[PDB]
RNA sequence: GCGAUGAUCUACCCAUGGGUGGGUACAAAUGGCAGUCUGACAAGU
């Protein structure tokens, strides 16, 4: 993150850090904390993006796209790690199965608090449904219209 | 001998190994996990003085062990000792393999390896109950399939039955077997060769080691347990043979 | 008065010991099936009851490895078993065996709570028949006296060496007949005080230490109008403070 | 020209690079050798450039096994991906040192500008590596070697012997130790608090003998006055007053001449009775586990004979392992009655053989010598 | 996907051959007959190899013996008819498996060992 | 309508009852071994 961060930060070379990110979910695909900073950086370079095409034609959904595809794969692969970090018959292999969806789950609820807002969590929850979560899931469906 | 006979137990020569002197003596190795013999002798019970334990020994059947019938014989030197590391190939099971991880000790280790499966089962429920043996289940000629598992061992004990002895031999030992390092072969001449004669099959394997950089120190032959058989202690060199 | 049953004493003893010895080989065999499974915890807790209570608050490496242990062990040691739970040898158990396993650590838990309570019961009891060998050589050693002299009564007739000598019977009378030098503890080596002494005091302090319970039981055991405030036992404990401090004063050396 | 080499460890994977090439003609001497011995001069030859370890105890499984194979793993192909510079892989290739030959075509058809040498100056090197081990890393690695080698051992060699959960006996073994255990010292505590109780009531201890429903009555009748006709009626919802047993006990309690006991007394009494109550209810529930596990394990041998003598056999013969193992006359070992009693060892060493070496044994084999061994009955 | 239980199993050359020496055994007094004789004489160490039936109801019964003979490092073969066993063994009813001991004054001695060469090529 | 998936063999009285007798694992015994040390000095100045 500090190597990514300072490249991007004082020389500002996004291509410099997208590989370095990259590279750093390679060698750990198990890290939440490095899933969630790459969006980050991906939404921050989206918005300075956007705000330089405003001045540009105040002087004169891809983005979500890529940063949701990133979150696919991101809990595509911390389900797969937080199964094999600990691979058993059916119901501890079941239950098993319910601690790490709860897991991914409220990982994801962290994603929301990090949140075309009302698109971002419409295709979060999308994903989500393709108990208790989800009364809690038609709650977030009731606030994003009142949001 | 009996189920109630008492006996005076005594340090052999060797470390780790002892003899149980009575009307007959019985050579004994401190059990490890005391209260379960792997295969079925008899052991020895003494009591110790907090409250006073029960500390157990186990007897050593030299008409089925390879290695207690050179123990009994007499080698002058076994590099095997109360705190070493000890790859032992051709480990068909606890018979042998369990006496060698109660001599080498809760501090040494013993890596035991062996090909085929059923006992394989029977190595990784005795290694389940014995905590300083690592179990191998694959073939053991090819050092490089399993060079995850072993980091430089101290001695090699060898009871493969195998006609390419030497060369498997020579290859675990340049891998993994310490310089300086004790060889321990238990050949059977019947195996390597059928045809001729048992000494020329002894002279045959030993020129073989010396050839494979391994410097024979001593031979015994074992005769009163087994037929044909030898026990060749070498040391492995790597330099200056001479 | 309805309290005064030392028939109740001596079934508490005996009890006692029973107890303690059959919760220690029920903890065995629970080490055994849960290092059957586990085979690292037996050589990081010895602490059977901390075992038991492990095994009711995780059942598998991955809630060895998530779950919180403050309240049983150590930080240091907690987290030694989570490096080992992350890295085990042994295999993994089926929901039915969980269950017995379970139940087992339970009843060890039930039996350390039984034991302690026992154990006060019969401070209690002793605080409330013979109180003033209670202040005196505490509520465990003078069980012991009573349970084994029988009664209080017969414990009372006795002499003062007998009762120094009590427990060690053994080496008393093989060395009677064998003409050597016989014991001078007994069962007043666990009492408090001979704790305190320091080899030649040990033994002087056994000696009038057993005098002072001699003095004590004849008061309990006799008395008609006892006050059950142990008064004569703070005397004697407070006799025998003053001559161990004086005699730990007396030196041996030069100055 | 030997630039990089990689070691596999239990705990990860480690780069060296070269310093220094070790000269190639006088490898078989003595000072070469000496040099390859003394750690004054391995850190000449060698210096630790990069090192990844593994990241739980299942990726080191699936690495290993991987390694063994010979294959590239995932993790393997992003540490050469990170370290190995892209130089042209026409002219001047870099050249990795590897142990295994078979390991590596896998490393070249994945990066085509390394090529990879195991001689025997390669396998000096790499053999002076796993000589210093430790003492290389400057403090990196974390974790302890040999439990990690312990580990890793044991996992793959029972991954590779395809190990099972059925055919776990142990479980059988302490379950049958336990219930012996449990059936001991249920009768000591029994007549214990039997005896203490019965110094307050030895009409009711003589009158009743079976000992959880006397817990039962202890736990119930606190003293032997506060007894009406509705706790009769309540007796009578316990054990039995058709027997008359409760009419009994509350005329001998009215007439009692038991010495009366301390409230606190009764209490802890109270207190034990419902500690034993509790152990006989866990022993009837480690009764009924045995059985099932006896039908689910050794269900040939349960049908013949019975779960409690088939654990007791498993037990006496050390394990099921051995049972099966042994001859059909040394399972006797551990005049019609005798001859009958030498058919039955037949027969159940026999379903012993089957009920352990089948992978998910069968009660209609079991049931077949069952009832070949009643006909034989039948016969005599 | 695995092996069979049985396995290894001969060929029918290599059956006649077998059976050819089990049958002067048996005249000879060298073979012992049966399971649990079979099982003594591994114990022992008296045998030489084993031949085992591979369709006998069911197949564990006998396949308790290739862990004896794999721990002891004896040879073992399985041939396809318990029947042609018995027949060939000289016993008036079904054998399902046999042990040819040792012997050194043994008439047969180069027999023995040409077909228990075969054997160990087998495996 | 047999058998290698195993045939055969491994103390005294009263014409398949009771009465003598010996031997191995577990319990109870206020049954036995089995009898509760010495007795005027000691320490300081």
């Amino acid at each position: 993150i500090s190597c990514a961060k300072y490249e991007y930060e004082v020389h500002a070379n996004f291509k410099s850090c997208r590989n370095i990110f990259q590279n750093g979910l390679r060698f750990n695909p198990d890290v939440p904390k490095l899933w969630y900073e790459y969006v980050k950086f991906e939404l921050n370079f989206i918005t300075k993006l956007i705000n330089r095409r405003k001045v540009m034609g105040l002087i004169n959904a891809l983005r979500g796209d890529i940063a949701l595809t990133i979150f696919d794969v991101c809990m595509k692969t911390l389900g797969k790690h937080y199964i094999n970090k600990h691979k058993s018959d059916s119901k501890m292999n079941i239950e098993l199965n319910k601690e790490t969806l709860n897991y991914l789950f409220s990982e994801s609820l962290r994603y929301i608090k990090l949140f075309e807002r009302d698109y971002l969590i419409n295709h979060v929850l999308q994903f989500w449904k393709n108990p208790e979560l989800y009364l809690k899931t038609v709650m977030i469906d009731i606030t994003l219209n009142i949001r | 001998a009996r189920g109630g006979a008492k006996v005076v137990i005594e340090p052999h020569r060797h470390a780790g190994v002892y003899i149980a002197r009575g009307k007959e003596d019985l050579l004994v190795t401190k059990n490890m996990a005391p209260g379960e013999s792997v295969y079925g002798e008899k052991r020895i019970s003494v009591e110790e003085p907090v409250p006073p334990t029960k500390v157990e020994y186990r007897v050593w059947n030299p008409f089925r062990s390879k290695l207690a019938a050179g123990i009994m014989g007499g080698l002058d030197e076994l590099f095997i000792a109360p705190g070493k590391k000890v790859l032992y190939l051709g480990a068909a099971s606890g018979t042998s393999v369990s006496h060698v991880s109660d001599v080498v000790g809760p501090e040494g280790v013993v890596y035991a390896v062996e090909f085929s499966h059923r006992p394989g089962r029977e190595l990784i429920s005795m290694a389940k109950k014995r905590p300083n043996i690592i179990p191998i289940i694959e073939d053991a000629r090819h050092p490089q399939k399993y060079r995850m598992l072993i980091g430089m061992v101290d001695c090699v004990f060898a009871d493969v039955a195998q006609p390419d002895q030497a060369r498997i031999i020579a290859l675990n030992s340049h891998m993994f077997l310490k310089d300086q390092g004790g060889v321990v072969i238990s050949i059977k001449a019947n195996c390597i060769d059928s045809t001729v004669d048992a000494e020329t099959v002894f002279a045959r394997e030993v020129q073989k080691l010396r050839e494979e950089r391994i410097k024979p120190l001593e031979q015994l032959t074992l005769e009163p347990y087994e037929r044909d058989h030898c026990i060749v202690v070498g040391r492995y060199m790597r330099s200056g043979l001479k | 008065s309805a309290d005064k049953v030392d028939v109740m004493i001596i079934q508490a003893i005996a009890l006692l010991d029973d107890l303690d010895k059959e919760l220690n080989t029920y903890a065995m065999r629970c080490k055994e099936w849960y290092g059957w499974h586990f085979p690292e915890l037996a050589k990081i807790v010895t602490d059977s009851v901390a075992y038991a209570r492990i095994i009711l608050t995780m059942g598998i490496r991955s809630k060895a490895s998530e779950t919180d242990l403050s309240e049983i062990l150590p930080e240091e040691i907690e987290e030694r078993v989570k490096t080992a739970a992350e890295v085990s040898m042994g295999t993994e158990i089926t929901q039915t065996d969980l269950d017995n396993i379970n139940a087992l650590a339970e009843q060890i838990v039930e039996f350390a709570a039984y034991r302690e309570q026992l154990s006060n019961y019969l401070s209690a009891r002793m605080k409330a028949i013979a109180p003033n060998l209670t202040q005196l050589v505490g509520e465990l050693v003078g069980a012991r006296l009573i349970a084994h002299s029988g009664s209080l009564i017969s414990l009372a007739k006795s002499p003062a060496s007998t009762i120094q000598i009590l427990g060690a019977e053994k080496a008393l009378f093989r060395a009677l007949k064998t003409k050597h030098d016989t014991p001078k503890y007994g069962l007043l080596y666990h009492a408090s005080l001979v704790g305190q002494a320091t080899g030649k005091n040990k033994g002087k302090i056994a000696r009038v230490l057993a005098a002072k319970a001699a003095v004590s039981l004849r008061y309990d055991a006799l008395a008609e109008d006892r006050d059950d405030s142990g008064d004569i036992g703070l005397e004697s404990r407070a006799k025998v403070e003053n001559r161990l401090s004086q005699l730990e004063g007396r030196d041996l050396r030069t100055t | 020209p030997i630039e990089y080499l990689l070691f596999e460890e239990p705990t990860g994977y480690a780069v060296f690079k070269v310093k220094l090439q070790q000269d190639d003609i006088g490898s078989r001497l003595k000072e070469v050798q000496e040099q390859i011995n003394d750690f004054g001069a391995f850190t000449k030859l060698i210096e630790l450039v990069s090192f990844a370890p593994f990241k739980g105890a299942a990726e080191a499984l699936e690495n290993a096994n991987d390694i063994s194979e010979g294959l590239v793993s995932e993790s393997l192909k992003a540490i050469l991906d990170l370290n190995l510079p892209k130089a042209s892989s026409k002219k001047k290739n870099i050249t990795l040192a590897i142990s295994d030959k078979n390991l590596g075509p896998s490393i070249k058809e994945e990066f085509p500008y390394v090529d990879c040498i195991s001689n025997e100056l390669a396998q000096d090197l790499i053999r002076g590596v796993r000589l210093h081990g430790e003492k290389l890393f400057k403090g990196l690695q974390s974790g302890d070697l040999e439990r990690a080698q312990l580990g890793l051992g044991h996992a793959y060699s029972r991954a590779k012997v395809k190990f099972s959960v059925q055919k776990n006996d142990n479980h059988i073994i302490q379950a049958i130790a336990l219930l012996d255990q449990l059936d001991k010292d249920i009768n000591t505590f029994a007549m214990r608090v039997k005896e203490w109780y019965g110094w307050h009531f030895p009409e009711l201890a003589k009158l009743v003998p079976d000992n959880y429903t006397f817990a039962k009555l202890v736990l119930f009748i606190k003293d032997k006055a506060s007894l009406n006709d509705d706790s009769l009626h309540d007796l009578a919802a316990l054990l039995n007053e058709d027997s008359g047993i409760a009419q009994r006990v509350i005329d001998n309690a009215r007439i009692s001449m038991g010495q009366d006991i301390s409230e606190t007394d009764m209490e802890n009494v109270c207190v034990f009775a419902q500690r034993v109550a509790s152990l006989a209810d866990y022993r009837r529930q480690l009764y009924d586990y045995l059985c099932e596990k006896m039908h689910t394990v050794a269900p040939n041998l349960s049908e013949l004979i019975g779960e409690v003598i088939g654990a007791r056999l498993i037990s006496h013969a050390g394990s099921l392992t051995n049972l099966s193992k042994q001859a059909a006359s040394t399972v006797q070992i551990l005049k019609n009655k005798g001859r009958i009693s030498r058919y039955l060892a037949n027969k159940c060493s026999m379903a012993s053989r089957i009920d352990n070496y089948s992978e998910e044994p069968s009660n209609v084999f079991g049931s077949v010598l069952k009832k070949q061994v009643e006909q034989r009955l039948e016969f005599y | 996907a695995p092996n069979p239980k049985a396995f290894p199993l001969a060929d029918a050359a290599l059956t006649q051959q077998i059976l050819d020496v089990v049958q002067q055994a048996a005249n000879l007094r060298q073979l012992k007959k049966g399971a649990n004789e079979a099982t003594k004489t591994l114990n022992r160490g008296i045998s030489e190899f084993i031949i085992m039936a591979a369709d006998c109801e069911p197949i564990e019964i006998l396949l308790h013996l290739p862990l004896l003979c794999e721990d002891k490092n004896v040879p073992y073969v399985f041939v396809p008819s318990r029947v042609a066993l018995g027949r060939a063994c000289g016993v008036s009813r079904p054998v399902i498996a046999a042990s040819i001991t040792t012997n050194d004054a043994s008439a047969i001695k180069t027999q023995i060992y040409a077909v228990k060469d075969k054997i160990e090529t087998l495996l």
